[PDB]
């Protein structure tokens, strides 16, 4: 009997968010239709002012989302994540063709090569903290969840911030490294193998609210990491 | 003469009773806003002939707010009522904010459309849902917005656009199909195209018993 | 009336090699069966030594293929061939992701960016360099018709010395940069776009030969270079 | 007895009249080296019956010299003549030059066999051109190695596994097929396979009028 509207968690009774609608307002999960009119269990919470207040909220997110994509910072972790993996796709067919010439003469060059390859994890190591640095900021709902370096996969495999805002959780569990990357998360590694299914859609459902809270709200919910390690022990 | 709520035509230009500036067209006059046909598919189906009866007091759901343009007229025709406009793009939506900056009673829904469970905590049942969205899923996204929304006998007016569902087909074909596949919801009212206005859309008002 | 005879060149007289019979050996280029018994117009030119001589080459040659094939330098070579253009392919693909981070952001690392792909545009002229050192010991009668970037490219598509060594005039002006490599030479570069096709068979023709030459002798041979710029003067 | 220029069956192993080593099988036993028919395309011939008569003044080109065991003997037979053995593989040559260090009358050439004319200033006109070479297009090197210098007259022996022609069809067609190509241009004398000795290859020997 648990709902989720605006202003908090009816059932029959109320529970408001502490100066928080604006997370509420973008956590307003629900997932068929309501049987009430949110708009009169809420005249029954605030006053008059329902509307006034309904309005502030939904002014305040839109005008995040806005600050961000005025930023792109977003963007910014995206071509940062096309070139990692870039940069490690010649780390390794540099290895297979040094190894190459190093199968036949052990030169004074195979040298240069070994120190430029060494200097190029480096770099790679360099924009793998990057996407960490940003990401901890710019997502932290995410990254928080699923980790730096998996929350902004998927933020450039869903291309930027709006467009996966508006991924379904379902895309969410598969977009993955083209059993997503999400599914290598402990709380699903860990479980049997046909429940750890059910982690992933678990873990999915809240990624995406942890995604729009990002966006829209810029700072960490503790009640995103609770329901999943809550819903991990309940696995058993 | 006046056809709707707060919809009268100055000499020959359409216009809103309104003491709000221009959005879009500087065309504010002594209380009134010229609203351009050319620049809003509703106005053009006000002109088309159709209209929409309705009270200050009404709850509406726009699906399709854009810079909003046809919303800032709607918010003037239901200036005792609410309008929850969704608009998922920011670049339109930076212009948005600017209309419910100036307006008190247009409600900001940066959210995707296509899937309204995602802010169904937000909306309430609303009296009216007007989609101006060019999508190949239109009609499932009108369809599956009235479940949430819609409140029994309630109204939508929706404005299609031809090729936004099939790329090469007729129009004629297109909006034939279209009809045929959202009147397992709706009882229809009327369709009729924008032709001067809008050489692509047609508008389908209807409502669910 | 020209025939080239393991001793010398035949007409109806004979003219040796100064004590290289091991490169007339090489060089012995006819395209069509003799009129003559080699061995009789030899025997009208050396003693009765002329087997001993005719062996004491054969096995000069036979022995620095062994010789060279014993070091395998030349696959020393393709490796360091096919490392360069992979080293190169990354050169791009990571100014094309570098431009791409740039495009939205100039942040400060990617600047470590801009100076590890100088450090990587370096390795790249300290391979090229080194195709050069080599190909100009192991394989110069080439590296001088064409140049080491070219010959060492031809070598590596060839696969190997002995494997290029069987090649036709014509898979030589064709193997080319997957109008073949050789088509950019100078002499071929510089004629009318008709006739310069009869240069590139010319310079293939006589290139399959410093081939042979430089993998069986070693030692260069200007009667080759010489041959080329003097069949480009004869081009108008 | 005696079946060639100086080839015996002492007791019941074919041996090489030679005052020289082993350059494969230490089967060397006062003035004679045994003949592996195991190891020798053209031991087995012989013992397959079909032999070659020959003078020891002969001028012999070989194509597919290899390590230079069938070869060795070959040097045996025809010790008052001049052999010049083509291989172009490095691994197994780098094991002939110890022949032709050894004899004297043995000339390397490591050119590619199936050009020729890329050597033809050095191979003067043959007397005989032994082939074994294994490669599909065998009988086009047999035969334009033959224009180039086997003199008319001059008679070819040449060993052919029907596989290296044809991947996947019956060694009978195979064989049928390719002594029918060859014909046209040598004059049949004997072929049979070396069923024991070798399972896949069949001698052909002939001559060009
Ligand atoms: C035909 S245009 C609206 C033009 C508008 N009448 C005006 O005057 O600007 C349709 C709008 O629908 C929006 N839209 C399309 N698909 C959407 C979706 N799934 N969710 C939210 N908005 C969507 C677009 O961003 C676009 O601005
Ligand atoms: C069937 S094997 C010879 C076995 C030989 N009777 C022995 O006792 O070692 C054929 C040989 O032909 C050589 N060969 C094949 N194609 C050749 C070519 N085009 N030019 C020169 N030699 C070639 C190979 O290197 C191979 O050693």
């Amino acid at each position: 009997l648990r709902y989720n509207l605006w202003f908090g968690v009816y059932d029959g009774k109320e529970i408001k968010l502490s100066e928080n609608f604006e997370e509420s307002f973008l956590k307003a999960e629900n997932p068929s239709p309501l049987p009430f009119n949110v708009s009169e269990v809420g005249a029954k919470a605030l006053g008059k002012d329902y509307y006034r207040i309904l309005r502030k909220t939904a002014l305040a997110v839109s005008e995040k989302m806005v600050e961000k994509e005025l930023r792109r910072e977003d963007r910014y972790v995206v071509a940062l994540v096309k070139a990692l993996e870039e940069i490690d796709e010649s780390i390794n067919m540099l290895n297979e063709k040094l190894e190459d010439i190093r199968a036949v003469k052990e030169s004074e060059i195979t040298e240069k090569f070994e120190k430029k390859i060494r200097e190029l994890r480096e770099l790679r190591r360099d924009v793998e903290r990057e996407i960490e640095e940003v990401m901890e900021k710019i997502a932290p709902n995410m990254t928080e969840l699923v980790g730096a370096k998996v929350a902004a996969k998927l933020l450039e495999r869903a291309g930027s911030m709006e467009r996966l805002v508006r991924l379904p959780a379902s895309k969410i569990q598969v977009i993955g490294a083209e059993h997503g990357i999400i599914f290598l998360h402990p709380f699903i590694r860990t479980l049997p193998k046909a429940k750890r299914g059910k982690m992933a859609r678990f873990l999915a459902a809240k990624l995406a609210i942890a995604a729009k809270i990002d966006y829209f709200r810029g700072e960490i919910d503790e009640s995103l990491y609770e329901s999943i390690r809550r819903r991990y022990e309940e696995l058993r | 003469k006046e056809l709707m709520r707060n919809v009268y035509l100055l000499d020959d230009t359409l216009v809103t009773k309104s003491k709000y500036g221009s959005h879009y067209g500087e065309k504010v006059f002594d209380g009134y806003r010229e609203w351009v046909p050319w620049r809003s598919k509703l106005a053009a189906m006000i002109l088309k002939g159709h209209r929409l009866k309705l009270r200050g007091d009404e709850r509406v759901l726009y699906l399709g707010a854009a810079s909003g343009t046809t919303v800032s007229h709607l918010a003037d025709i239901v200036d005792e009522g609410i309008i929850y406009a969704v608009e998922y793009s920011a670049k339109p939506f930076e212009k948005l904010l600017e209309l419910v900056r100036e307006r008190n009673n247009i409600i900001p829904l940066l959210f995707d459309a296509s899937k309204p469970w995602k802010y169904s905590g937000i909306v309430e049942k609303v009296d009216l849902i007007y989609q101006d969205i060019a999508q190949k899923n239109q009609i499932e996204i009108l369809k599956a917005n009235a479940e949430f929304f819609l409140k029994e006998k309630g109204e939508v007016v929706i404005m299609v656009k031809a090729r936004s569902i099939d790329s090469t087909a007729e129009p004629e074909e297109v909006f034939k199909s279209v009809l045929k596949e959202m009147e397992g919801d709706f009882k229809i009212v009327k369709h009729g195209s924008l032709m001067p206005y809008h050489r692509d859309h047609i508008f389908i008002h209807a409502y669910r018993f």
